[PDB]
């Protein structure tokens, strides 16, 4: 499911009861640790299906080979990696809500995640989920090339500080070895 | 309780209020004796210019210069330049079929206009009836705009109509 | 100044670290009288020589991250290399650490060979 | 008592006592410099009198002061100055005494401001996480058995692994079968539907209640499987026995009623609220 | 030499009615000498009765609050002394010989001076 | 209260199937989970416009640029605050700059607005130098979504502070020497430091909505300074002071005057007791620093014989006998012993040689 | 010149090329710089009044001396700072201003207008990781190994 996206540490129970176990299993975003914000704990279950809470006691119940909610999980994981490394380095507002305006009509099994970040005098944003459009970047400043002048050039003291085109970001061919390195085109605020 | 004072010093209405100093300030200087209470520079002036000279109130192109770059908003011939100052032509740049800009001109900053007026009405819409649904809905939508807004709630509701054009 | 425009300093991002560690443990360490009576007014300054000090923190963050940006988009063998070794220091430990289980896994079975005593 | 502190904000107050007169006839030292809208100035006046009153209320803080004295008065301070002329050149220990105070208090911000962290990494920097002493989970289990009013025992009938059951007021012991270090993998249950002293012949699992705990048992594993801080696991089962004292009452039921559901808890906020509702 | 028994709490509970009283004949002067000034300036010979200057009343209230604020900050160091002995000194007052609370006392004042003399070079190999 | 209103199925009902086939690209479950989803992200503004239709502009619905998928609040004409405004209104205004509102927390309960202004005058430097206001950040967290309350009192906080901050508009004449150090910008809270050649005497400016009266807090940054070198001694006092007027350059001229002398007065002991009292088996300290004024202090010993010495001038100071009060030999002051043997001449032996 | 001054590296040799490796050392270390500072605090929290009513002089004594070490150790950081902080700027070989704000169109997608080493390596740890799994797989399953014979295990 992930071999650049986000991987999976696994870590299984030292004592094993005769009909019930359970298995801890967290996210372990790549190269941080500081990011640990998605540590989902499941108990087998021999005649039904297993049960799982990720932070808020959501038990559900399944079948055998129907699991995909695991990249909900991981959508859900890189969401909160983004909250996390903006709070590493102009620390954004939490509302990295789990739902939203629904972009691109969300497939995927209920695969929803949206975050954004402006640091400076910037905007970033980030949106993710189950192949509808996994890799979402966006960010723009506010001095930019093309844009509309005419009925502000009337105005005098040019304002560089509003933020008016949306100009993607198009996350792809940059440097990143595990998606977790948007931490760099965060680095592009002042130097 | 103790508001034997209160009346007794409330006495002391009327303009010729100068003896006061005799009362209190020396026994002030008794205790309190700073000469230092604002010895900075220090200077009173009241205005320098003041005058907007170019539009309106700063708020509503404050705000309208905030909107996405899908709207492109210009001004006509100035019929209203200094007051009114609105009249605003709009030109919708998206994944859609374009159309005929609006009037939007709008009342001082209070807000109470619905602005457009479709100068270009009749004969701008009576040309084809896929655009004229559109008016319908537009009208529609306008209708149902409980204390519309100019600054964000007609171009708001003029590109939901027009995103609503594709049945 | 506070209402001008020109930024006139220099010479920091280097010094600057050294300067803020120093000087915010002032409080403690000081050859001077400490008058015994003092309570919510030593906070506020310690706050914020942690908050300057997290803040030239992500100063210097920033600013190697553009200068590794930068070098990478400029000079990417010495990227690829660092990621060669890497890989190979990974490979080593995996192999080190597969001969540690499996030296544990011998020691383990040559002790209770003969687990069972008599029959 | 710590009610002496008290009269610190006593101190505050009387210092006020002395500038509200000062505001009074510096209020006096001038009249109207321009009203031309009312004449509430005069009663601006009346408003600095209002605040005379305060004084009245420092009175009243006695009322709640002096709760009672301690015996050996002087708290053993000056016994050292019962010393001879030869023992005074020695009141720099007590400034050293309220020094190491401030240190505390200082770390007791900068330890506050140390939980924002900037570890960017904390691995490729090298070991051993699981404590490799079978002693130092008698020496956690001492540590919260010091605490008072919650029994904590211990048996550890599977092996190396640790196991452990905990009593409240109520009969809703926690049965803990964890690893070496870290607590996880708990359960819960009520009124001797565990009996994990003999139950059945040893400490059994039974994986089981009558549909009232299983909500608190989620909810202690997902406190468990997220409080797992990198190092100091001693600091990791203190706070997870905190947040078990926290169910020692059952009784309040806020921001609903006491009728959403079979129970109300879910408190890692430090403070227990109606379930169902975060 | 006062002679107080020490004890802060009933003495500033009976010094409260001074103060009171105290503000009480202030404010009735100062109300005397505003209706004598301004019986003075418009009316005519009718405030003719001595009464207080107004200075030695009020400084001799700002005299008894600074008195009192005196003895309450006492208390308050009395009540802190006594707060961090208790927190940071056992209890020896005649079971240890006075000697050895000396050397204790001695040692922790060393004990403490190294600490600040670690600091101090730490604070100095940083800069 | 079950209220008996349109529902008409307002949204794309039942559209919504169409909706799905307006995507670029084994379940359709895929549509369900959005109706469940929208309404907890769309339901709870629509409610904040309930709040926000008793100030001013309650422009909901908005979309910013859409790519940021978030349902933004915008502000617009922040009303005239009760306080000053007569005349800062106008700057208020001429200030105003774009400003919003998003969701926060775990996007439950949880409300954050985004603020900037026009130049700032106090913006210095060492804060990421910009033109344009770089950032202002609330946070709030209500239980029963009343958040406009505490967001007017901040507004009226920051717009007292801007008041301040526009007053402090001038040049001093010697003061300014002591590079420039007002290093520690406006975010929403002015502080000032620079005395003691260097950073030190940390002020703090804020209005708390408990009272009306501001906060005032001495500070101890400064690596050449004293063990604390701050000023609460006097500064509880010195608060009112500016309480009496926002002068802000009169707060610092007086605390660069009284800056060395209560230095001075601090350096002797005066919490501890000095072992036990010098008479009797009583209790007694041996100084006792007295904040009875703005400037003048009257340091006590043994709880007697108090001397009042203290500073107005620009460089010199004045001692004199502090049971006297404006009366030469008329009465006492109904407390400690009056005249200790003779203080004037121990003062003058050493008060000024050179001075004639 | 830039060399190993006494600096905690697992294998890098900081060497004239390799500038990369320099930078990431510069950021581990002053992230080990930061922690260190948090951590000496954490210890620095909880010291405890030397006069101990049991305990007269003999634990504390040793720690504050172990205390000193770790002053030491954040010293020589500082140092190392300072090392590294010149190659950064020593190394200023190809394009020197290097606008990001170009750059930025640079990493996007369009605008609508030597790896055999590299490959090498990959494949040699792709195959390390699936003979790794295939080591796995068996103790894997045989991990559990008496949580099926609970019922006679003790």
């Amino acid at each position: 499911s992930r071999i650049e996206d986000p991987q999976i540490q696994a870590h299984w129970s030292n004592i094993n009861d005769v009909y019930e176990s359970s298995v801890k299993v967290l996210i372990t975003s790549q190269g941080y640790e500081q990011i640990c914000k998605s540590i989902q704990l499941q108990l087998n279950i021999g005649v039904e299906q297993v049960r799982v809470v990720h932070r808020d006691g959501r038990v559900i119940m399944l079948s055998h080979q129907e699991q995909e909610l695991q990249d909900f999980l991981l959508s859900q994981m890189s969401q909160h990696q983004v909250h996390a490394v903006q709070q590493l380095a102009w620390q954004v507002l939490s509302f990295s809500n789990h739902v939203g305006l629904g972009p691109i009509e969300s497939i995927g099994n209920a695969s929803a995640i949206t975050v954004a970040s402006p640091s400076g005098d910037y905007a970033i944003s980030v949106r993710n989920g189950p192949e509808s459009g996994s890799k979402i970047m966006v960010q723009f400043p506010r001095n930019q090339c093309k844009d509309l002048p005419k009925s502000d050039v009337l105005q005098d003291s040019k304002w560089s500080h509003l933020r008016g085109p949306f100009k993607e970001v198009q996350w792809n061919k940059m440097e990143g070895r595990n998606f977790v390195y948007k931490m760099e085109l965060l680095m592009s605020a002042l130097s | 309780q103790p508001l034997l004072d209160a009346v007794l010093a409330n006495i002391r209405s009327p303009v010729f209020n100068h003896s006061l100093y005799r009362t209190f300030v020396p026994a002030m200087m008794a205790i309190h004796g700073p000469p230092i209470v604002s010895p900075v520079v220090c200077s009173r002036k009241r205005r320098f210019e003041e005058d907007e000279r170019q539009s309106i109130p700063n708020v509503l192109q404050g705000e309208v210069a905030r909107l996405d770059p899908k709207f492109l908003v210009n001004l006509d011939p100035s019929h209203c330049s200094n007051n009114g100052t609105v009249h605003l032509i709009c030109k919708l740049d998206d994944k859609d079929l374009p159309s005929v800009p609006p009037l939007e001109l709008s009342v001082p900053a209070d807000y109470p206009a619905q602005s457009p007026m479709w100068i270009d009405r009749q004969w701008q819409y009576d040309a084809n009836p896929f655009l004229q649904s559109v008016h319908r809905c537009m009208t529609s939508r306008l209708l149902q705009l409980p204390d519309k807004h100019s600054v964000t709630a007609l171009l708001n509701t003029w590109a939901q109509s027009i995103h609503q054009a594709c049945l | 100044a506070a209402p001008g425009a020109p930024r006139p300093s220099n010479s920091t991002l280097v010094d600057e670290l050294e300067s803020s560690f120093e000087a915010c443990f002032a409080s403690l360490v000081s050859q001077d009288y400490v008058n015994g009576t003092d309570q919510e007014e030593i906070r506020t300054g310690v706050d914020q020589c942690i908050q300057k000090f997290l803040d030239i923190a992500r100063q210097t963050e920033c600013f190697f991250l553009q200068k590794r940006l930068q070098l990478s988009v400029q000079k990417p063998d010495q990227v690829i290399k660092e990621d060669v070794s890497e890989l190979r220091s990974e490979l080593q430990r995996k192999d080190a650490l597969v001969q540690k289980h499996l030296t544990k896994l011998r020691h383990w079975q040559q002790v209770l060979e003969d687990i069972n005593v008599q029959h | 008592g710590v009610n002496l502190e008290a009269f610190s904000q006593a101190i505050s107050a009387i210092q006020a006592l002395r500038s509200s007169v000062s505001r009074v006839f510096d209020c006096l030292k001038d009249g109207m410099r321009n009203k031309e809208t009312l004449e509430g100035r005069e009663k601006a006046f009346i408003a600095n009198f209002q605040d005379n009153l305060h004084s009245v209320n420092r009175d009243l803080n006695e009322l709640e002061r002096l709760s009672n004295l301690v015996g050996k008065p002087s708290e053993n301070h000056p016994l050292h100055n019962s010393g001879l002329l030869s023992l005074d050149p020695y009141s720099q220990l007590l400034q050293a005494y309220k020094w190491s105070n401030k240190l505390q208090y200082h770390a007791g911000l900068a330890s506050g401001l140390l939980n924002q962290q900037s570890l960017k990494r904390s691995a490729n920097q090298m070991t051993t996480l699981v404590l490799p002493p079978q002693y130092v989970d008698d020496v956690i289990s001492r540590i919260d058995r010091m605490f008072p009013e919650m029994s904590i025992h211990l048996s550890r009938p599977n092996g190396t692994s640790a196991m452990l059951l905990v009593t409240l007021g109520k009969v809703l012991k926690v049965i803990v079968v964890m690893r070496s270090l870290f607590i996880d993998r708990t359960i819960v249950k009520g009124y001797n539907e565990s009996v994990y002293t003999e139950d059945g012949k040893l400490d059994i699992w039974s994986k089981s209640s009558y549909q009232v705990f299983q909500k608190v048992t989620d909810h202690a594993t997902t406190a468990l499987l997220h409080y797992q801080l990198p190092q100091m696991p001693d600091v990791v089962v203190r706070s997870f026995m905190t947040w078990l004292r926290s169910y020692i009452k059952l009784f309040q039921a806020p921001c609903q009623r006491c009728g959403k559901f079979l129970q109300d808890g879910l408190p890692p906020t430090w403070r227990d609220f109606r379930t169902l509702e975060a | 030499q006062q002679q107080q028994d020490f004890d802060p709490v009933q003495r500033y509970k009976m010094l409260i009615p001074q103060l009171k009283e105290s503000l009480q004949t202030l404010m009735k002067v100062a109300a005397q000498n505003l209706i004598q000034n301004t019986n003075i300036d418009n009316g005519q010979k009718s405030s003719d009765a001595p009464l207080q200057r107004f200075d030695k009343c009020l400084e001799e209230f700002y005299a008894l609050c600074d008195q009192l604020e005196l003895c309450l900050r006492l208390a308050h160091e009395c009540l802190s002394q006594s707060c961090d002995s208790a927190k940071h000194s056992p209890t020896l007052v005649p079971s240890l010989p006075y000697p050895q609370y000396l050397a204790v006392i001695k040692a922790q004042i060393t004990c403490a001076k190294d600490i600040h003399t670690a600091l101090l070079d730490c604070a100095n190999k940083v800069t | 209260s079950p209220v008996m209103a349109l529902l008409l199925q307002q949204f794309k009902d039942n559209i919504q199937d169409l909706m799905s086939y307006t995507k670029t690209g084994c379940a359709f479950n895929k549509v369900l989970a959005h109706f469940v989803a929208m309404c907890d992200t769309n339901m709870p503004f629509v409610g904040l416009r309930l709040e926000l239709s008793n100030l001013e502009i309650p422009h909901q619905g908005v979309q910013v640029e859409g790519d940021g998928f978030n349902h933004a609040i915008r502000l617009l004409k922040i009303p005239p605050c009760k306080g000053i405004s007569e005349e800062t209104q106008k700057a208020l205004d001429r200030s105003l700059l774009d400003c919003t509102f998003r969701l926060q927390g775990r996007n439950n309960r949880t409300w954050v607005a985004e603020l900037v202004f026009a130049n700032c005058p106090l913006n210095g430097t060492s804060t990421r130098e910009q033109g344009p206001s770089r950032h202002v950040y609330l946070t709030y967290e209500n239980l029963l979504s009343k958040v406009v309350e505490m967001f007017l009192n901040d507004w009226s906080s920051i717009a007292r502070l801007y008041e301040c901050v526009l007053e402090f508009a001038r040049s001093l004449p010697e003061i300014p020497a002591h590079i420039f150090s007002e290093v520690r910008v406006y975010n929403y809270r002015k502080l000032i430091l620079c005395y003691g050649t260097t950073k030190g005497s940390s002020i703090s400016i804020q209005w708390n909505s408990i009272h009306q009266k501001f906060h005032i807090a001495l500070g101890t940054v400064g690596p050449n300074s004293g063990c604390s070198n701050c000023h609460n001694t006097i500064l509880h006092q010195l608060q009112e002071m500016f309480n009496k007027t926002p002068n802000v350059v009169q707060l610092l001229q007086v605390l660069f005057d009284t800056q060395a002398p209560l230095n001075a007065i601090n350096k002797l002991p005066t919490v501890p007791m000095l072992g036990l009292t010098q008479r009797t088996n009583t209790a007694y300290q041996c100084f006792s620093i007295l904040p009875q004024s703005s400037t003048h202090i009257r340091l006590a010993f043994r709880n007697m014989y108090c001397i009042d010495i203290y500073c107005r001038s620009r460089g010199v100071v004045a001692i004199r006998d502090g049971a006297y009060s404006l009366f030469d030999n008329s009465k006492l002051v109904e407390g400690f012993y009056p005249a200790p043997g003779l203080k004037t001449f121990l003062n003058m032996f050493v008060d000024s040689n050179q001075d004639a | 010149a830039s060399g190993p001054f006494g600096g905690p590296q697992a294998q890098q040799a900081a060497r004239e090329v390799n500038t990369a490796t320099l930078c990431r050392i510069g950021q581990e270390t002053v992230q080990d710089i930061v922690y260190r500072t948090m951590e000496i605090f954490q210890l620095l929290r909880n010291m405890q009044l030397p006069n101990g009513v049991t305990y007269h002089t003999g634990t504390y004594q040793d720690r504050l001396t172990k205390l000193q070490d770790h002053l030491r150790q954040l010293s020589i950081l500082f140092r190392k700072l300072r090392l590294v902080y010149d190659k950064c700027n020593e190394n200023c070989g190809g394009m020197d201003p290097i606008p990001v704000e170009q750059l930025i169109p640079y990493v996007d997608e369009d605008g609508s207008k030597e790896r055999r080493e590299i490959v090498e390596v990959n494949k040699k740890l792709k195959q390390k990781n699936q003979q790794l799994k295939q080591i796995m797989d068996q103790l894997r399953n045989l991990i559990w190994d008496i949580n099926a014979m609970l019922a006679m295990r003790n």
